[PDB]
């Protein structure tokens, strides 16, 4: 009970529905399911075709260019939970390029654990606005929906009356349904994790989404964490072992799994049947236990791997030594950084080089946690052990307080890094200790960090004069070592009722400094009474090709008028 | 030249003593 | 200013690439 | 036969016109 | 991969015959 | 007569007026005159000081930081003509940093032949708007006037009545004078070259500016071209020889000039006493005649010369072989190109490299006329035989129809060349024949030529539909080899009553081309009747790091409405 | 857009340089 | 004595304060 069917690990079906009868009886498929590329199908090829047995899928689900199909309500009436270990560009549901697919009817779907949903190029699909993803998913901001029949606003995706919850989200009540028949089920604000029953009572604390009886671990529908023999359990009691984050197996099971590659031979650690041990650990001929020892090399294919998503990431989960090179390239739009961090470089070494190209949303590099050493035994072409280009939000590389970096060979290469100011670049040169290598134009001295004044120098206001209609500031006249390079004073002002954060001024005559009576100012007229303003001033100076004198800026301050 | 010594570097009194006669 | 959409088009292109890259070589084994 | 660079649904239709019958299996290991 | 042959280069009928079975 | 004084070749006066009595008697100074750096002077040190003898100066005149002096009307009451062979950053008159200098009174100045006038940092000078430079100079657009007492508008620089010509130039009549006494003399519109006399009759056809009697070569004031013994002459009769573009000398003169370096030893060619012979020529022990022979190396100092003006240029006048390297660097603002052309590279070879850095107004390189060969035996650092950077108007390098180029070693290096499209760059690679050398980022593939769509591809309009209020164009749907790279259609339209020369359109669906019914269009509404418009369309596509498919543009066309 | 004035300031600076470069070494000959 | 980079009229005044008397001649050849 709770799963009368079988496992039937994931296999994918092509070109006709003949192999689909291999996947009839099974209750929960381990792995993934893809149905793709069936052109010669008919709508009649699905009315005699249904699978209520399938309830939960571990990893992901994909639909791609199968003709004649218009719905999914018959094929998968009872699919409920997607866990999403192996993802698909941080998705698990791929609804894509499906000609004639006009509805889904996936009402029994309740929770998708990890991943997102991408829907594209499906010019028949409607009923899409009636789908509250936030009930089913957490990060609704990673769901991409375009090129659909809804995108030319035609479909009256309604239900006859009350039933379907009309929930305000953005402007007004959004009726929530799947078909014109099937509503979207809403559990109350207390049965949220484990799900609710029909009348709305909470399920058992080990249920998930649906339960056949309220508060019963023997009468759930889907387990929250783990399954053991009619009871969803919080953990494995001995002598049982966790396997693939959903069940408890005995020693004999995962034991005899090892004996079949004679491919993922398995071992046991931390009461969990696992593929491999991390570093410092050992096999066991007795029981395949990760016993510690003295002294993990994830040797790539061709010493090189493009990394672009979680699907790229989890191949490097738990690695310690990378015998190759890495190309980080996320044409993205969404910060993967936490999920990026959670399966990345608990490492120190890279044998080859490192390359970061054209990635958009990488604001940092701190997800590299333990990284210390770059061997660089195979360089980037042009003799580089490191690279950067076109990183529209990258500001911090690391905090160099505790983070260290050791680089053997190669050079640095920075271009078009518009929020990466040169200060941390020279700091990275310093901590790297390879400052005697970089030639001219290894650093783009015109594009790096050219969207915020950064570096060191600070303006300080000497005198402040206010009125109801007058503002006069006085500040120390800064002069760079070439006093001709000063061009003028960039002043930035606005009002601010919060504190949560344009005129120009010619420089005065330097001429001396025993008594340089040259404290510059600007009179403001555009004042409102009793009104909080926000003003800060920046130094606008001449660019020079050499190590340019960085120029100053002032603090953002706050002034309230009469 | 001039800015090579008094602007790029900083001149000394002894360097400008060459610019006395 | 609006260049994020200009990259977003390429994001769509990369997504188009990856699925075809899945479809392409499971067949040549000879 | 076209002599042209291909992507997208153009490449999809080209692949379908080449394959016709069975074309492509999915047994990398089994 | 795919765009390395049918987009970067141009595929042949014989190259895609490997993508027949 | 015509020059009763002497020559007294140019010597410059410093630190006190003691050496000024060396230059009393002389009528026309050959060379240049600089007065500079007299701090301990008094206004009384000039009332007992005058030189009416000086009339014409060959090369240039410079005034720089002399105190106590307020005028020039007594020092030089009769200076009249500046010829300007050796110039001073394309100037011959340097009025600069003169404390207490409040007027000029240079009424007897009539014509400045070659060069310009720069006035700066003279916070006492006025009477400046009353000076028509176009009477005295040709290129008035090369005269830089700033930081003066006129720049804080105070001086009433007037004359009591009529006298001084009140000439409209820009808005109204500009009274023309030097002092409150001395008007600015205007000759009529027929005596313009040689000058006029007091009543306004034309002078002789060999006079210049002033003449003591109307139409008399024996009673001029200053020669137009050449001087010979009370008569300004068009040329030297034999046995006389031209010398420094102003006189005629016998064989004995320039003969005995040679005998004094035992520094510019002289020779004779083309009836002109000259410094040296050009290539293929020989000395003569008999008469120092440039006789031709079989088989000119201007060997630099340190193999290197910054070139920035005509003063830099004329050191390389007439050279044929440059045993060094050249740095072209004109922070400019004015096209020197014709004067640049007229004394430059009638050459073929450069032993070292070539460098062009940060020059502004160099639109071309065609002033390099005969240039063929770059040896490059000493490279630019980073292994380059060539360079470019920051050339805000450089578009054409050459016409490669007849112009050739041979490069031995080194590489090319292009950055920030915003009107230099890559087509001619690859053409220069082709003609150079050194295409198998340039690495990645030897060409900045993001900044070069990024201010005008250039390269090759051309849109063509198929169908045109008009009305009094409707405009619909149809044109051939271009598709780059990646059809996904097309993003949209940039359309540029405006009205044009002359013919002397913004909306966007999504791409339609490609999907095939047996019958690609995808001719794109745009309907216009903003039409005026009977009205000539000007429309052209550009292809807005995706950038790629590789050899990008260049994209197209349309012709500028002309459409008149109903 | 208005960067020609930004170079024009440096043009003034270069002109300031050249005259000083004339003034500087006619004196050290020793 | 200042320890500072110098240009312009600052450098002019510094040169004048150093030189005082004669300071600088103009005989490169004669
Ligand atoms: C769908 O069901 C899950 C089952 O609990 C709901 O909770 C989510 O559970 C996962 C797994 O326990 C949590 O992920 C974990 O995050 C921690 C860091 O906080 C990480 O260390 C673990 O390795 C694991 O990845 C997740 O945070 C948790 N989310 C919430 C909001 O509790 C999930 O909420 C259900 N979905 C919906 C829409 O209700
Ligand atoms: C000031 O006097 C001169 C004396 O003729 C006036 O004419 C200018 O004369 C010079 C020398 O003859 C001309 O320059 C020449 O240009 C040719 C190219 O056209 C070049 O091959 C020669 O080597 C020489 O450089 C100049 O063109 C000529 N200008 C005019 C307008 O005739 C001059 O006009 C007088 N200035 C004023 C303001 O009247
Ligand atoms: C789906 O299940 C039916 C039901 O039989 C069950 O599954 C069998 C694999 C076996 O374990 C039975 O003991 C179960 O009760 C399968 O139909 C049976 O197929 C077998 C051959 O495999 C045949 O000998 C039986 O007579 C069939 N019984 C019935 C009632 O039809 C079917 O094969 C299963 N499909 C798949 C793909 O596994
Ligand atoms: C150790 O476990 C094995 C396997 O467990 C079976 O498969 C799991 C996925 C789960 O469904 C368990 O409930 C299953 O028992 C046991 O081998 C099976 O034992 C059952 C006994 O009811 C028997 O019906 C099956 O035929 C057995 N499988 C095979 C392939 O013969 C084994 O009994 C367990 N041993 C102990 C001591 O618990
Ligand atoms: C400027 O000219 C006067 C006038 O004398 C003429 O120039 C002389 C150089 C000489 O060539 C005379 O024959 C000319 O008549 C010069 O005053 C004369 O100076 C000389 C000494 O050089 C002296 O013997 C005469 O007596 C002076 N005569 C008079 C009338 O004063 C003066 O020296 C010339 N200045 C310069 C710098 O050459
Ligand atoms: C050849 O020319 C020389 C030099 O000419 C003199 O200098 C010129 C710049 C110009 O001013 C001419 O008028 C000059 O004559 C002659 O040498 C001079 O001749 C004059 C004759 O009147 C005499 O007074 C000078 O003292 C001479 N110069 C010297 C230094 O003694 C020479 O006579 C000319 N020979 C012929 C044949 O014409
Ligand atoms: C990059 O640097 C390496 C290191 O010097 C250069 O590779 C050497 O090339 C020479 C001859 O080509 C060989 O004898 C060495 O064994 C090479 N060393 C290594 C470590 O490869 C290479 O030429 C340089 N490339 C560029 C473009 O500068
Ligand atoms: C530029 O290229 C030259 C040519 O190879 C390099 O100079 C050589 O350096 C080696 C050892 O340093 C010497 O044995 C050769 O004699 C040099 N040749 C010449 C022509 O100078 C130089 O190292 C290269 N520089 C860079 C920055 O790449
Ligand atoms: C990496 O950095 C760790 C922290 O550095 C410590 O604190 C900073 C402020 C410095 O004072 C540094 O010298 C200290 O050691 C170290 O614990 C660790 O040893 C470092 N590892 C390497 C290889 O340098
Ligand atoms: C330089 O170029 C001159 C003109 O080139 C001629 O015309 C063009 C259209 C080509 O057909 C070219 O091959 C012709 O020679 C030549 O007269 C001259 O020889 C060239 N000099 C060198 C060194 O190549
Ligand atoms: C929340 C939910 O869908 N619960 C379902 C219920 O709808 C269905 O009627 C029952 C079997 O009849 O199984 C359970
Ligand atoms: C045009 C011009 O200035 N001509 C002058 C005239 O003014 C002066 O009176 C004369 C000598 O008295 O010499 C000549
Ligand atoms: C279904 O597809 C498989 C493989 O493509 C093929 O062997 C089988 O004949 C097909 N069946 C039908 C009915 O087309
Ligand atoms: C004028 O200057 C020269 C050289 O600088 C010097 O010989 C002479 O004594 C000075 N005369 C006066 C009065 O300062």
């Amino acid at each position: 009970h709770l799963y009368p069917g079988e496992v039937c690990p994931g296999m994918d079906i092509r070109n006709n529905l003949t192999r689909l009868h291999e996947l009839e009886n099974c209750s929960v498929i381990e792995g993934h399911l893809q149905i793709l590329l069936m052109f010669k199908t008919r709508p009649e090829d699905f009315r005699d075709l249904s699978f209520p047995k399938l309830i939960m899928i571990t990893d992901y689900l994909l639909l791609f260019r199968v003709y004649g199909l218009e719905s999914l309500k018959d094929l998968f009436p009872n699919l409920t939970v997607i866990r999403g270990s192996r993802l698909f560009f941080n998705y698990a549901l791929v609804i894509f390029e499906m000609v004639h697919l006009k509805e889904l009817g996936l009402y029994n779907l309740m929770n998708i654990t990890r991943g997102s949903v991408r829907i594209e190029k499906n010019n028949e699909l409607c009923y899409l606005a009636t789908i509250d993803w936030s009930r089913i998913l957490d990060s609704v901001e990673d769901n991409h929906i375009v090129l659909n029949k809804d995108d030319n606003e035609e479909c009256g995706d309604i239900c006859p009356g009350t039933n379907c919850p009309a929930t305000v989200i953005n402007g007004q009540f959004v009726e929530r349904c799947w078909t014109h028949s099937h509503c979207q089920k809403v559990c109350p604000t207390i049965c949220k994790s484990h799900g609710c029953t029909a009348e709305g009572l909470c399920c058992h604390s080990e249920c998930l989404g649906n339960c056949s009886q309220p508060d019963d671990p023997t009468k759930c529908v889907a387990c929250r964490n783990f399954y053991l023999d009619g009871r969803c359990v919080e953990t494995c009691p001995p002598p049982y072992y966790h396997f693939q984050d959903w069940r408890c197996v005995n020693f004999s099971f995962c034991q005899d799994l090892h004996h079949k590659c004679k491919c993922h031979q398995y071992v046991i650690h931390n009461n969990k049947c696992i593929p491999e041990c991390p570093s410092g650990y050992t096999m066991n001929s007795s029981n395949l236990l990760c016993t510690p020892c003295l002294g993990k090399v994830c040797h790539l294919l061709e010493g090189e791997k493009t990394i672009d998503s979680v699907t790229s990431a989890q191949e490097l989960r738990g690695c310690t030594v990378i015998n190759g090179s890495l190309i980080i390239n996320i044409r993205g739009g969404n910060n993967l950084a936490a999920e990026l961090e959670a399966n990345l470089g608990l490492i120190e070494e890279i044998s080859g080089y490192l390359k970061i190209r054209r990635s958009y949303a990488l604001v940092s590099l701190s997800f590299f946690r333990k990284l210390r050493l770059i061997r660089g035994e195979t360089l980037e072409i042009g003799n580089y052990s490191f690279y950067a280009l076109d990183n529209q939000n990258l500001r911090q590389l690391w905090d160099w307080s505790k983070h260290n970096l050791t680089i053997t060979q190669g050079k640095l290469f920075f271009h078009y890094n518009p929020k990466l100011c040169l200060s941390e670049i020279h700091k990275m040169e310093e901590v790297s200790g390879t400052k005697g290598r970089q030639e001219r134009n290894d650093i783009a001295l015109k594009t790096n960090g050219d969207q915020a004044s950064c570096e060191n120098e600070l303006l300080k206001f000497s005198y402040i004069r206010t009125s109801f209609d007058k503002i006069l500031l006085r500040w120390e006249p800064y002069w760079p070592p070439d006093f001709r390079d000063l061009l003028g004073f960039m002043l930035f002002y606005k009002e601010a009722p919060y504190q949560n954060v344009v005129v120009d001024i010619d420089p005065p005559l330097r001429s001396n400094d025993p008594k340089s009576q040259n404290h510059p100012g600007w009179l403001m007229r555009g004042l409102k009474p009793w009104t909080q303003y926000a003003i800060f001033v920046k130094t606008l100076v001449t660019f020079s090709d050499e190590r340019r004198t960085y120029g100053a800026k002032s603090d953002i301050i706050y002034v309230q008028t009469d | 030249g001039i800015v090579e010594q008094c602007c790029t570097s900083i001149c000394s009194l002894y360097q400008l003593e060459n610019y006395c006669n | 200013q609006i260049l994020k959409e200009l990259e977003e088009s390429s994001f769509r292109k990369t997504f188009e690439d990856y699925l075809h890259n899945v479809v392409f070589v499971p067949r040549p084994s000879r | 036969f076209v002599n042209q660079h291909l992507c997208g649904s153009h490449l999809v239709e080209a692949l379908y016109l080449v394959c016709g019958e069975r074309g492509f299996f999915y047994t990398p290991k089994a």
